[PDB]
Order: C-alpha cells, then sequence, then structure tokens
C-alpha cells in the first residue's frame, strides 16, 4: 500500500533500459545487482553464478526500483567502471 | 506470452554457491 504507491511499476521500455544498464555493469557491481534480485526474490535463491536469469516479470517494483537506483548510480556516474 | 527482455549473465566469483 505504501511501496507501490511510491514506486510505480516499470514499463516495458524501462525494463529494457534496466536490462541494458545491468548489461553495462561489470562483475563487481553485478554482485550487488544479483544481491538485490536474490534478496528481494527468495524464490530466485538458486541463481547459479554461471547462469543467472533476470525475469523482470516476477521482480516486484521494489526490486526494479532498487535495481534501477543502483545501476544508474553506477553507470550515470561511471559509464566505464573498468578500463 | 509477451516476449520480454529476459536477461542471462555470468557473474565472476560464485559467492552464492548453495550447499
Amino acid at each position: 500500500s505504501e511501496e507501490e504507491d511510491k514506486c510505480k511499476p516499470m514499463s516495458y521500455e524501462e525494463k529494457r533500459q534496466l536490462s541494458l544498464d545491468i548489461n553495462k555493469l561489470p562483475g563487481e557491481k553485478l554482485g550487488r545487482v544479483v544481491h538485490i534480485i536474490q534478496s528481494r526474490e527468495p524464490s530466485l535463491k538458486n541463481s547459479n553464478p554461471d547462469e543467472i536469469e533476470i525475469d523482470f516479470e516476477t521482480l516486484k517494483p521494489s526490486t526494479l526500483r532498487e535495481l534501477e537506483r543502483y545501476v544508474t548510480s553506477c553507470l550515470r556516474k561511471k559509464r566505464k567502471p573498468q578500463a | 506470452n509477451l516476449q520480454s527482455s529476459i536477461v542471462k549473465f555470468k557473474k565472476p566469483l560464485p559467492l552464492t554457491q548453495p550447499g
């Protein structure tokens, strides 16, 4: 009642964007990404590091918002965290 | 139904390895 009222759901374009920002993120930060996904989605606890799937359709706006918040804080600041 | 951007990525360092 509070969460979704503050954090509106990501549209398809947004979800594509988030798919693109996550893909621009390096291994280091991917650890935080998968941490946010896994910790918000306990059903996805079996996210094998060799084969991590991102299914935004099960991801709550909560996760989608925290993810976007993080990916942007990384890429908008450092478009290339690696050299 | 709708073909959505389902992502797959490999993450270095298996910190989350179940036992």
